[PDB]
RNA sequence: CGAUGUCGGCUCGUCGCAUCCUGGGGCUGAAGAAGGUCCCAAGGGUUGGGCUGUUCGCCCAUUAAAGCGGCACGCGAGCUG
RNA sequence: GAAUGCCGGCAUGAGUAACGAUAAAGAGGGUGAGAAUCCCUCUCGCCGUAAGCCCAAGGGUUCCUACGCAAUGGUCGUCAGCGUAGGGUUAGGCGGGACCUAAGGUGAAGCCGAAAGGCGUAGCCGAAGGGCAGCCGGUUAAUAUUCCGGCCCUUCCCGCAGGUGCGAUGGGGGGACGCUCUAGGCUAGGGGGACCGGAGCCAUGGACGAGCCCGGCCAGAAGCGCAGGGUGGGAGGUAGGCAAAUCCGCCUCCCAACAAGCUCUGCGUGGUGGGGAAGCCCGUACGGGUGACAACCCCCCGAAGCCAGGGAGCCAAGAAAAGCCUCUAAGCACAACCUGCGGGAACCCGUACCGCAAACCGACACAGGUGGGCGGGUGCAAGAGCACUCAGGCGCGCGGGAGAACCCUCGCCAAGGAACUCUGCAAGUUGGCCCCGUAACUUCGGGAGAAGGGGUGCUCCCUGGGGUGAUGAGCCCCGGGGAGCCGCAGUGAACAGGCUCUGGCGACUGUUUACCAAAAACACAGCUCUCUGCGAACUCGUAAGAGGAGGUAUAGGGAGCGACGCUUGCCCGGUGCCGGAAGGUCAAGGGGAGGGGUGCAAGCCCCGAACCGAAGCCCCGGUGAACGGCGGCCGUAACUAUAACGGUCCUAAGGUAGCGAAAUUCCUUGUCGGGUAAGUUCCGACCUGCACGAAAAGCGUAACGACCGGAGCGCUGUCUCGGCGAGGG
RNA sequence: GAGCUAGCCCUGGCCAGGGUGAAGCUGGGGUGAGACCCAGUGGAGGCCCGAACCGGUGGGGGAUGCAAACCCCUCGGAUGA
RNA sequence: AAUGUUCC
RNA sequence: CGCGGGGUGGAGCAGCCUGGUAGCUCGUCGGGCUCAUAACCCGAAGGUCGUCGGUUCAAAUCCGGCCCCCGCAACCA
RNA sequence: AGCCUACGGGCAGGCGCCGAGGGUAGGGCCCGUGACUGGGGCGAAGUCGUAACAAGGUAGCUGUACCGGAAGGUGCGGCUGGA
RNA sequence: CGGUGAAAUGCGCAGAUACCGGGAGGAACGCCGAUGGCGAAGGCAGCCACCUGGUCCACCCGUGACGCUGAGGCGCGAAAGCG
């Protein structure tokens, strides 16, 4: 239901804003085990590392329960669906019956006022969380841990999902959003259902400054530089690169694999 | 136009001040040369 | 080469004649008029526009004629760029 | 005797340029040895969103007074921001610290590094941020929210008197937050007034008059009153808030639904206290006295400020900690905490002065630069614009003459109107408001202020709305209609677009070569390729560590292309990249067939072939939005001409669409056509593309452009072709 | 040595006044229900004109300057990158 | 496994 | 006028490097298949190797000199 | 401020609205023309191929899309105007 | 091994074809099936369930001429094509 704009000024015929109807009436955020101060910073102790970050609107870090084995067997009422500037996905405020208030990353189809509970018992309804070994084969799932008791680390962008393709011993086989087939340990928790806000791919930023609002500085091509600064640069006007295409640091950027070969995670990976 | 020197008592005593010298082993050599030469002002005067 | 600023334009000129016009003259396959060619002659004069950065050149409309060159391809301690 | 040698001194230029904004000066009287410059008075001019006033930074005696001019002052100087000397800066309430945290710095524990040192949770430091108790007057030559006067507050400590289980650096609440637009009621500020108070004036023709001129305020506890802002109250049950809790959170019943009630601000009024012009008289640099028993009233406009944590809308989703309230634990409940009233205690630093400038940054009394607040009135539609001007402050620290060329800065011009020229460079035309009216194209928004026009002053009459007001007068906003007057001319001065047609390039707003280039360059949303399954890929670092990211394939890194529309053809032969348990090659090492040196010998020590030996390379495949490349010769048609066609050679494959003398074209001013009297430029075509061409993207594209090219209209000193005048030199 | 300059982090402040009127609401119309169309309201925008502010387009002056980058006219942006 | 000049 | 490559039957290409003998495809001529043409089948002819010279016993072949053709280059102010 | 024969009148004269047309500017429709360019019709014996009519030697036709000197070929789906 | 009219390109001594076992994923639903049915047309085919349209028969129960067609409009509309 993505909002479009009439072309009353240029860069608004294309400018495109996501639908906010799924946000219920909860525009201010919760507190008290909710936001910490989020330190904006483009760089480490000193020099820049990730080039062309900067600017951006000020943000507060909504702290998210990625580890939902804390409260096994304890149900929850979905209080609200809130905006998160830190994420592509939306977030869901949960009032536990136990009394805590935590946020879970809001899956697709979840509505306000729905019971939701984590654990092994944990019936297969959207939002609940289980070990992977107790989830039926072929169900879409998200917020999957990688190793057990380490936190949800897989498939948590907007509209993403992982699909179970089978079991093998203590491990289960996932179809990741990348298409990679990965063996994940059975005790790793995971939250069923897709993430939603799937229309986040269909947004069109419209103009330049909305990238500056998000915190993305302008990006300077290599062939517009001088050869001190980049391999592509230099050349009397518009040279066509004269070399296999590379980074500023020399490593090539068309087809060069750089996964560490001797990695112990290699024998848990089946596909691309 | 705007020239180079835009003074600040806050900046001058923290950049060139005495306690700024002693933190670095470079700045400890700075005073050590100035004691040797005979400067009346080891550090610039901040008031 | 411990520096001689180099094209073109503008302003200012000045000089040479192997003369574009005006003046004089011989021959003419010069009837007259208008020409051709050659000799004497530089005293004066030698237009305004379109195009190009242009010198040059081609055109438009004129004119008695719309000359060629030299003076650091005259002239930037005068200008333009 | 020379080294554009070094240091020092003195010449030449030369009594030459200059004397530092064209905002402007003249006279009288003082003082003085000496006055264009110092002081006083009168007249004139300039600023007045400042060229006036209050802060913060910076500067450190420059502030005031007395004595003085050697030097500084672009002249002089009795003057001074200068020399000598003396004086002057007063705080529980202002600002900062004995309060707090942010970025960052430091850093017990811990990690790392040849040394130096580098990280690092907690803690600590760290401020125009949070928190916190003072307003109005008067005094000095110089200080005042600091002294004094009046009124009002805040901390502690010790007492009493009354209440309650008190009690933490602990739990919770709260502090607590964006942008844009706004409501209601106030205030700051301002305008008017026949009303109130006031010395004075009747000039020059007229006026003793609702005459002129000046002024009608500030602060103020409790209490009221007017606007607001905050928060439901009970009863249970409770597994969370890392021990507990009566508090917070969650669940279930009841009663409110409102601010009715508690509070807390703002604003009026309030015991009372202070101030209080114009003019005249004075003697100061400069202030005083009277006017004054001063009046201290009523309307109107009205904020960007206040009630503040108000409301609404939107996406980019908008600090922390302490103070504050509550709840309880160790301990205590003779303690302690709260309230009220007394008395007592209340430290350290800044406080002068300049502060858009002659006291800061620029070597200078430099036409530059410098953050915040106030910044009046009238008129022009509005306004911080513009012109004049209150308060206030200046005439810019060389002048007097003259009235040549020439230059700068202006003003005007006959007739022509771009003929100037690289080019209308420059200058002129147009310009505000209101109302008619407005094209192709187009992404349906635009283009559009398209273009092109009309009106604009003053007087009188009639008349429609609102606001404050009682439904009324007045005061203030918007209008409408009709008569009439004057000038050459009514945004009568000042501020205030020239327009159109057509190409190239770039989609657009933006950015850059501080200090010769603002562009067709960079960036940009968007498209594609590729990498990266998390202790990610990549970056910084020897490491620890950190960025990525407290992110997880709709995310992140790298590369190219740069909205959008229509599209992105062929070649994997070479280079790169990706896949390939075969094979060939290959190092250390294993292994030792054999051989060598020594010894009388056992022995000791060397070389050392077979064969087993990884990556890489060769080899086999794929891969062009990877690096890249994308043919030559000859003949042929029933007019000639040309070639749909054929032959042949080579390649890995032989430029497809679309475009084309173009930002690519040498020959070239190619050849036609258009514009022009005439067009090496421009526009439209042809294709013989020296040497376009599809993401170093191709062809188009509405809008946009201080880009670049061509044309037309209007208008002009650009020109024919100059002339005259003014001011500064 | 980041007191100039380039970038970023934390915290504060500033942007006079005019225009153009997107979404959304409310009402009417329309339909079987809709889409949608009219008004009125509303005030969005790397929107427009234009001061403070930020720049530096074209010209002229200045060139041992007021100034080791200035002055005058003119011009770009001015709620946003 | 292609083709058959014009009119009659 | 610099550098490199090339001229071969009627057309297009080899053969030159390493001298002794010039070959491939199309075409042309004769004959077959058809009713007739083209395609197809069987035979055959055709080349002063651009010229001029000289090295060798001997030259398309090696080396010089001219004449044409193609490609590259022709820069600095 | 003139003239008139009955003068609180008329004429001459002045002012105003409308006004043919002229000028300026911008639109709409139509006609002629225009380098060059697209396809069409016609034209006794031109060149290239074989598309169709017999299973026209790949059944044909068709809407669409792509490609190719050319008829056409191929894909997807449909028809009998074929077995 | 594929493949044809016959071959060839290709695949395979790195373990192909033919076989068995396991796993992923996509499209279409054999027999039933027909000269069948349904729908206004396009069209519709494994099975289940939900929602829903058209239609036919019997009873002759009720309304009472409410009817037929339909310029425009509106809606559906195979395949190919576009975002
Ligand atoms: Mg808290
Ligand atoms: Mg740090
Ligand atoms: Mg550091
Ligand atoms: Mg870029
Ligand atoms: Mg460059
Ligand atoms: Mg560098
Ligand atoms: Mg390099
Ligand atoms: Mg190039
Ligand atoms: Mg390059
Ligand atoms: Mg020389
Ligand atoms: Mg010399
Ligand atoms: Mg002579
Ligand atoms: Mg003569
Ligand atoms: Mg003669
Ligand atoms: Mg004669
Ligand atoms: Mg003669
Ligand atoms: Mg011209
Ligand atoms: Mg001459
Ligand atoms: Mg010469
Ligand atoms: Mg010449
Ligand atoms: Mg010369
Ligand atoms: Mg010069
Ligand atoms: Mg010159
Ligand atoms: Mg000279
Ligand atoms: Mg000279
Ligand atoms: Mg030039
Ligand atoms: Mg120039
Ligand atoms: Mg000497
Ligand atoms: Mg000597
Ligand atoms: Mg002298
Ligand atoms: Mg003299
Ligand atoms: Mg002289
Ligand atoms: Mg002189
Ligand atoms: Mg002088
Ligand atoms: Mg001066
Ligand atoms: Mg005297
Ligand atoms: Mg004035
Ligand atoms: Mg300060
Ligand atoms: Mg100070
Ligand atoms: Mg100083
Ligand atoms: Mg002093
Ligand atoms: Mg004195
Ligand atoms: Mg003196
Ligand atoms: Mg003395
Ligand atoms: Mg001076
Ligand atoms: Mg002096
Ligand atoms: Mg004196
Ligand atoms: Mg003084
Ligand atoms: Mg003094
Ligand atoms: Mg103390
Ligand atoms: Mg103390
Ligand atoms: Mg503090
Ligand atoms: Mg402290
Ligand atoms: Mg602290
Ligand atoms: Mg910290
Ligand atoms: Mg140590
Ligand atoms: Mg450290
Ligand atoms: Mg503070
Ligand atoms: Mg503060
Ligand atoms: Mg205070
Ligand atoms: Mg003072
Ligand atoms: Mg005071
Ligand atoms: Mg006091
Ligand atoms: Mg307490
Ligand atoms: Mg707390
Ligand atoms: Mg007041
Ligand atoms: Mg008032
Ligand atoms: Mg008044
Ligand atoms: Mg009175
Ligand atoms: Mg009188
Ligand atoms: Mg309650
Ligand atoms: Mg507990
Ligand atoms: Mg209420
Ligand atoms: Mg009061
Ligand atoms: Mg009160
Ligand atoms: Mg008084
Ligand atoms: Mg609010
Ligand atoms: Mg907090
Ligand atoms: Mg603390
Ligand atoms: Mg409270
Ligand atoms: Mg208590
Ligand atoms: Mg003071
Ligand atoms: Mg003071
Ligand atoms: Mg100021
Ligand atoms: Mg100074
Ligand atoms: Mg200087
Ligand atoms: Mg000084
Ligand atoms: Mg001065
Ligand atoms: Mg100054
Ligand atoms: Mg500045
Ligand atoms: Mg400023
Ligand atoms: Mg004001
Ligand atoms: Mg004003
Ligand atoms: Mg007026
Ligand atoms: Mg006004
Ligand atoms: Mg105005
Ligand atoms: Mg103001
Ligand atoms: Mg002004
Ligand atoms: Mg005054
Ligand atoms: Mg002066
Ligand atoms: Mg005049
Ligand atoms: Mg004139
Ligand atoms: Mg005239
Ligand atoms: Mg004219
Ligand atoms: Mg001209
Ligand atoms: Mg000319
Ligand atoms: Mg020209
Ligand atoms: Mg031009
Ligand atoms: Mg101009
Ligand atoms: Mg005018
Ligand atoms: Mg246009
Ligand atoms: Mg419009
Ligand atoms: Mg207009
Ligand atoms: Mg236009
Ligand atoms: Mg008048
Ligand atoms: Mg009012
Ligand atoms: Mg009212
Ligand atoms: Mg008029
Ligand atoms: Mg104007
Ligand atoms: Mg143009
Ligand atoms: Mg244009
Ligand atoms: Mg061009
Ligand atoms: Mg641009
Ligand atoms: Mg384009
Ligand atoms: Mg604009
Ligand atoms: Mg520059
Ligand atoms: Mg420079
Ligand atoms: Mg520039
Ligand atoms: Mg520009
Ligand atoms: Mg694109
Ligand atoms: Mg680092
Ligand atoms: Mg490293
Ligand atoms: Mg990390
Ligand atoms: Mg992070
Ligand atoms: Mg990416
Ligand atoms: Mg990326
Ligand atoms: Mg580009
Ligand atoms: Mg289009
Ligand atoms: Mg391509
Ligand atoms: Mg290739
Ligand atoms: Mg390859
Ligand atoms: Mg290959
Ligand atoms: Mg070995
Ligand atoms: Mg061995
Ligand atoms: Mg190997
Ligand atoms: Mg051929
Ligand atoms: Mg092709
Ligand atoms: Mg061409
Ligand atoms: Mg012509
Ligand atoms: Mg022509
Ligand atoms: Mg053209
Ligand atoms: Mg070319
Ligand atoms: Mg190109
Ligand atoms: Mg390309
Ligand atoms: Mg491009
Ligand atoms: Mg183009
Ligand atoms: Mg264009
Ligand atoms: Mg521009
Ligand atoms: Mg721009
Ligand atoms: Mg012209
Ligand atoms: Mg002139
Ligand atoms: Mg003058
Ligand atoms: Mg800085
Ligand atoms: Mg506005
Ligand atoms: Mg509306
Ligand atoms: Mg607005
Ligand atoms: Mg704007
Ligand atoms: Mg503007
Ligand atoms: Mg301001
Ligand atoms: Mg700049
Ligand atoms: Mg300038
Ligand atoms: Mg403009
Ligand atoms: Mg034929
Ligand atoms: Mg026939
Ligand atoms: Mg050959
Ligand atoms: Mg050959
Ligand atoms: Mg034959
Ligand atoms: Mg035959
Ligand atoms: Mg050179
Ligand atoms: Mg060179
Ligand atoms: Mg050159
Ligand atoms: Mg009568
Ligand atoms: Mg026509
Ligand atoms: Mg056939
Ligand atoms: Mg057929
Ligand atoms: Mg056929
Ligand atoms: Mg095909
Ligand atoms: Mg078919
Ligand atoms: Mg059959
Ligand atoms: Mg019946
Ligand atoms: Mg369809
Ligand atoms: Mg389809």
């Amino acid at each position: 239901a993505v909002k479009k704009f009439k072309p009353y000024t240029p860069s608004r015929r294309f400018m495109t804003v996501a639908d906010f109807s799924e946000i219920t009436k909860t525009e201010p955020e919760k507190s008290l085990v909710k936001p910490l101060k989020k330190t904006g910073g483009r760089n480490n102790q000193g020099r820049i590392t990730v080039r062309f970050r900067g600017g951006g609107h000020k943000r507060l870090y909504r702290i998210i329960d990625f580890k939902r084995w804390d409260k096994v067997g304890i149900p929850a009422k979905v209080a609200a669906i809130e905006y998160d500037p830190n994420r592509s996905a939306r977030i869901a405020l949960l009032h536990y019956v136990d009394g805590e208030k935590r946020y879970i990353i809001a899956p697709d189809g979840l509505q306000v006022g729905q019971q939701v509970v984590a654990g092994p018992d944990a019936p297969i309804q959207v939002g609940n969380a289980l070990p992977l070994r107790f989830i039926p084969v072929g169900t879409v799932v998200h917020a999957v841990e990688l190793e057990p008791k380490k936190g949800a680390k897989l498939a948590r962008a907007a509209g993403t999902s992982a699909q179970i393709q089978g079991r093998e011993g203590d491990y289960v086989i996932l179809r990741l959003p990348s298409g990679e087939l990965r063996k994940v340990h059975g005790e790793c928790y995971a939250t069923v259902g897709a993430v939603g806000n799937a229309d986040h791919k269909n947004i069109v930023l419209g103009k330049a400054g909305r990238s500056r609002w998000l915190g993305r500085r302008p990006h300077v091509r290599g062939a517009a530089m001088n050869p001190v600064d980049h391999p592509h640069g230099g050349g009397e006007g518009r040279a066509p690169r004269g070399r296999p295409p590379a980074s500023p640091w020399g490593w090539q950027t068309k087809g060069l694999k750089t996964r560490k070969r001797r990695k112990p995670s290699s024998r848990f990976i089946i596909a691309r | 136009m705007k020239r180079t020197w835009q003074p600040n008592r806050r900046k001058r005593a923290k950049t060139h001040g005495f306690r700024a010298r002693m933190r670095t082993p470079g700045g400890r050599k700075v005073l050590k040369r100035r004691r040797q030469k005979g400067r009346w002002r080891l550090t610039p005067a901040v008031r």
